[PDB]
RNA sequence: GAAACUGCGAAUGGCUCAUUAAAUCAGUUAUCGUUUAUUUGAUAGUUUACAUGGUAUAACUGUGGUAAUUCUAGAGCUAAUACAUGCUUAAAAUCUCGACCCUUUGGAAGAGAUGUAUUUAUUAGAUAAAAAAUCAAUGUCUUCGGACUCUUUGAUGAUUCAUAAUAACUUUUCGAAUCGCAUGGCCUUGUGCUGGCGAUGGUUCAUUCAAAUUUCUGCCCUAUCAACUUUCGAUGGUAGGAUAGUGGCCUACCAUGGUUUCAACGGGUAACGGGGAAUAAGGGUUCGAUUCCGGAGAGGGAGCCUGAGAAACGGCUACCA
């Protein structure tokens, strides 16, 4: 509900690129205070998304295995 | 009417918890200032806020301790003490009667009159010219 | 002043340096260090003006780059490092350890002492807290920080240091009836045995001594450093023993001897 | 310019001092630095000493802290509602601390329905179970989470350390600054 | 330029902070013990005053 | 080993007494009200590596301007303990999120997190002394009945103190990409592994040199100076800003306060203060720019970069002469 948050009409075709960016920055070594809040940042914007866009974060992570 | 003011009076990180609703009486936070100086019973059952209350605020009474008869009352939280003394002059032998007044900041927690006697102790600057604080009336 | 002050006057020197007046116009400036200016003595105030075994601050500076001189076990190559009350001054090359304790008079004095004494030195326990990590330590005398501290020593407590490892070997209560030795006041260097400890809360506490020749004296709390109980000092003393002694009989002795 | 001596003032008797020496760095003052809300502008100023302080240009996020449950969320800042010293910095929307503020309810919010799984696997169950007697809060709290914007205190100075964090008022503090509202 | 000294340098650093970290493990650990000790014998002289 | 970069110093010292009448200064207090280069002592397994860049330049080569200066323009080069980046090292414990089995009194593979620094919010930091009954959750144990002991807490006269814990936060730090001398010990014989004495840096704490403010008392002549301060802060309260920090130091809103014949306020001073000097029998009177301590200044006002430290002046910038 941001005022500059992504409209409903586009949230499908920005959203796969927005999921693999804090995909990327999920997965820096969480190792330093800085680092590691980062860590917990791109965590905490997940419950943001909808649950569907929820799952394919899940399905990225589990695709490597 | 303690909270008369634009911002809220509170005493600082002392936090009441709505959920648990321990107790009816907000939670209060008091101290003892030492030298066997007697916190009054009205500090810990009272309902004011002073950050610059001996008992229930954020200053320590460290330093000299002195007494005085006060002179005035008439401004808020704060008293005119006067320290009479007797200054030696050698040339005649004799003394002359010297007066210095003192602003003292006093807690509501003390109900002084123009005219009782006041001990009060050094504490860190208070304001332009208060660096003294009541800490007991008699 | 701008910032802080670099240069020391002979006539503004602590008295009891004992420098000429005449000499010169300034006088050694103790660095920062253990000991505070006024209570110390620059190592070459010690190696000038007491031992004599140098004759000019360049002979000074020449035997101290030569790495001789040992305060407390450690080399030091300052001048003006300000040795102070119970360093330990160790040369090896002439085979001597000196340990700084005051005389009577309130002045250091050239104490000798053997390898085993200069093996320790001792600590009045200044502060005792705890650390980050909740490692609590002691703070000395000479701003010596010591981790894991006996819990039963205390401020006013002394410490007995091994200079070696820098660890505690043994501690002394502040108590009545123990040995106690004077470092300011104008009964400077005295020695005694505390009677009672006076306390003033918000206020400077007195102590109460009373020498071997029964004569009583009360002193600040600041300037008391327990040394062991009566009759067994955990230190060799100075000639003397820490004893004021009249003029008259200053007279007296002098004559006698002579 | 700005000075911070005593000297300048009158005495207490009311005489006007004479001017015993020069302005000393050692009781300087500087510019306020009037942060407001915005994309995020800092810059640093070299302090006394080899300290240095953060001025707060402007900032938009920050950390508040949910005292009753004891939890903490990043937020946006919405706008300033309400300030005691002065109403000027209310109509310019001037971050100072004591400032109410408006701050998003979304974060807090979520944490609420995951924390709880009530609205304002068996292990989240269980969870949600255990923690279900703790689950009623203050009626004035929810009303603001259905409207999305809850009111919040500045606790630190953003003119000194470069941050706008505080908490949400509840209770007694709440309740005043609303029949301030 | 990568010669044997720094890698000496570097060794030595390393072996430094080490055995640092363990002395100060031992250290804590003996302190613990006597606290310990400290502890149970208050307690026992508690328990004879009773 | 010239030159230059880098680090440190230049805020010490020396000189003068213009301003300054509770100001400075003397004695005596306080920082539980704050900064502190350096010395000294502690203190960091939690962070391509057989070691990263120009996101770069001086000195230097060469081409030039100006009458003139410790003036400098363009182009070409190359370094770091400069500048900017960035890993690599034990185990355990605890706390979350939890696939799945199973409906238990449940269990649980796994996936995470934890050093320090900053900011906020909350929690612990006990106690003058002794015994019981229940509601809820819920853990050890036996002789299945009920039982359950020795249970952890420092300092101060006093604190929201020291310290620790929980949840997040950061244009956010630190956690050695440095250097000298020497060549010891293990072997699976590899320029393999390991290793000595020092220098220089670095977080935090303490100490030291210091700084800032501060509590009480104490200054010459003048009453033919009697009321002063408050519009433009004077006294105090609340909140904020700023400060290294307290504080009308400043801002906004509030009240009307504060000093005074025990001389306020104003005026004079050829007034820097003191330790001291002279005189005197004692009381006193006078001197003290001048070998030491403390304060202020660098022709006069105003404002600043750097740095731990300056409102610096043998540092810079205006205005006045
Ligand atoms: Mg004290
Ligand atoms: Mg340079
Ligand atoms: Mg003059
Ligand atoms: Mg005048
Ligand atoms: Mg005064
Ligand atoms: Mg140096
Ligand atoms: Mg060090
Ligand atoms: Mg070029
Ligand atoms: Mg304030
Ligand atoms: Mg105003
Ligand atoms: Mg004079
Ligand atoms: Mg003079
Ligand atoms: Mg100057
Ligand atoms: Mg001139
Ligand atoms: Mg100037
Ligand atoms: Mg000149
Ligand atoms: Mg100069």
């Amino acid at each position: 509900n941001g005022s500059q948050s992504i409209k409903a009409e586009d949230e499908k075709v920005v959203m796969p690129y927005v999921l693999r960016i804090f995909f990327g920055r999920a997965q820096v070594p969480p190792t330093s205070g800085q680092k590691r809040s980062r860590k917990i940042a791109v965590i905490s914007v997940l419950p943001n998304f909808k649950k569907p866009y929820i799952n394919d974060f899940l399905s990225l992570a589990s695709e490597r295995l | 009417t303690v909270q008369s003011e634009r911002a809220f009076q509170k005493q600082p990180h002392i936090f009441n918890n709505p959920k648990v609703k321990t107790s009816k009486r907000t939670k209060r936070w008091y101290k003892n200032a030492g030298l066997g100086f007697k916190t009054p019973k009205t500090a810990i059952e009272g309902s004011y806020i002073d950050k610059k209350c001996p008992f229930t605020g954020l200053v320590s009474i460290r330093g000299k301790i002195l007494t005085g008869t006060v002179v005035s009352t008439k401004m808020h939280r704060t008293i005119v003490i006067r320290r009479a003394y007797l200054h030696y002059i050698p040339k005649y032998n004799r003394y002359e009667k010297r007066h210095k007044n003192v602003p003292v900041h006093v807690s509501p927690a003390f109900r002084v009159q123009v005219g009782d006697i006041v001990t009060v102790g050094q504490c860190r600057p208070i304001s332009k010219t208060v660096r003294f604080n009541v800490v007991k009336v008699s | 002043a701008r910032g802080p002050k670099k240069h020391l006057k002979r006539l503004a020197a602590p008295h009891h340096w004992l420098l000429d007046k005449l000499s010169g116009c300034y006088a050694p400036r103790p660095s920062a260090g253990p000991h505070k200016l006024r209570e110390s003595l620059p190592l070459i105030v010690f190696l000038r003006n007491r031992l004599k075994y140098a004759l000019n601050g360049r002979e000074v500076k020449a035997i101290l780059m030569q790495r001789h001189v040992k305060v407390d076990g450690k080399v030091r190559t300052d001048t003006t490092y300000p040795a102070g009350f119970m360093d330990v001054i160790t040369l090896d090359a002439t085979n001597e350890n000196f340990r700084l304790v005051y005389d009577v008079k309130g002045r250091f004095a050239v104490h000798r002492i053997t390898d085993e004494e200069a093996s320790y030195k001792l600590g009045k326990v200044k502060k005792v807290q705890l650390g980050k990590k909740g490692v609590p330590y002691v703070v000395t005398h000479d701003g010596r920080t010591i981790r894991y501290p006996d819990p039963n020593i205390k401020v006013n407590d002394t410490v007995k240091i091994d200079l070696a490892s820098g660890k505690i070997t043994d501690f002394i209560k502040f108590d009545a009836g123990k040995l106690v030795y004077v470092t300011g006041g104008r009964n400077l260097g005295r020695i005694g045995t505390i009677v009672h400890k006076e306390r003033h809360d918000g206020g400077f506490d007195l102590v109460h001594i009373k020498d071997s020749l029964d004569n009583t004296f009360v002193t600040r709390l600041n300037n008391v450093f327990v040394i062991g109980e009566q009759g067994k000092p955990y230190i060799s003393l100075p000639k003397g023993k820490g004893i004021k002694l009249s003029i008259a009989e200053e007279r007296d002795r002098r004559r006698a001897q002579q | 310019g700005i000075s911070r001596d005593s000297r300048h003032k009158r005495s207490a008797t009311g005489a006007k001092r004479a001017q015993f020496r020069k302005k000393r760095k050692f009781e300087l003052g500087r510019q306020p630095a009037n942060t407001k809300i915005g994309a995020k502008r800092i810059h640093s100023v070299r302090t006394r000493g080899g300290n240095k302080k953060y001025r707060a240009l402007r900032i938009e996020t920050g950390n508040f802290s949910w005292a009753s449950e004891g939890i903490s969320k990043k937020t946006r800042i919405a706008g300033v509602v309400y300030h005691p010293s002065n109403n000027e910095l209310v109509r310019t929307n001037t971050l100072t601390k004591a400032a109410i503020v408006q701050i998003d309810a979304t974060p807090f919010r979520q944490w609420f329905e995951a924390h709880y799984g009530q609205t304002l696997s068996k292990n989240a169950e269980r969870k949600w179970a255990a923690r279900a007697a703790s689950a009623k809060i203050e009626s004035s709290v929810e009303s603001q989470f259905s409207a999305g914007r809850l009111y919040a205190c500045i606790s630190s100075r953003p003119g000194q350390s470069g941050r706008c964090d505080g908490y949400i008022l509840e209770g007694e503090e709440l309740a005043f600054y609303l029949r301030r509202l | 330029l990568v010669t044997p000294q720094r890698l000496q340098r570097k060794r030595h650093q390393r072996a430094l902070k080490v055995r640092n970290a363990q002395a100060q493990r031992e250290a804590a650990a003996e302190y613990a013990q006597l606290l310990a000790k400290r502890l149970s014998e208050r307690k026992a002289e508690k328990a004879e005053i009773r």
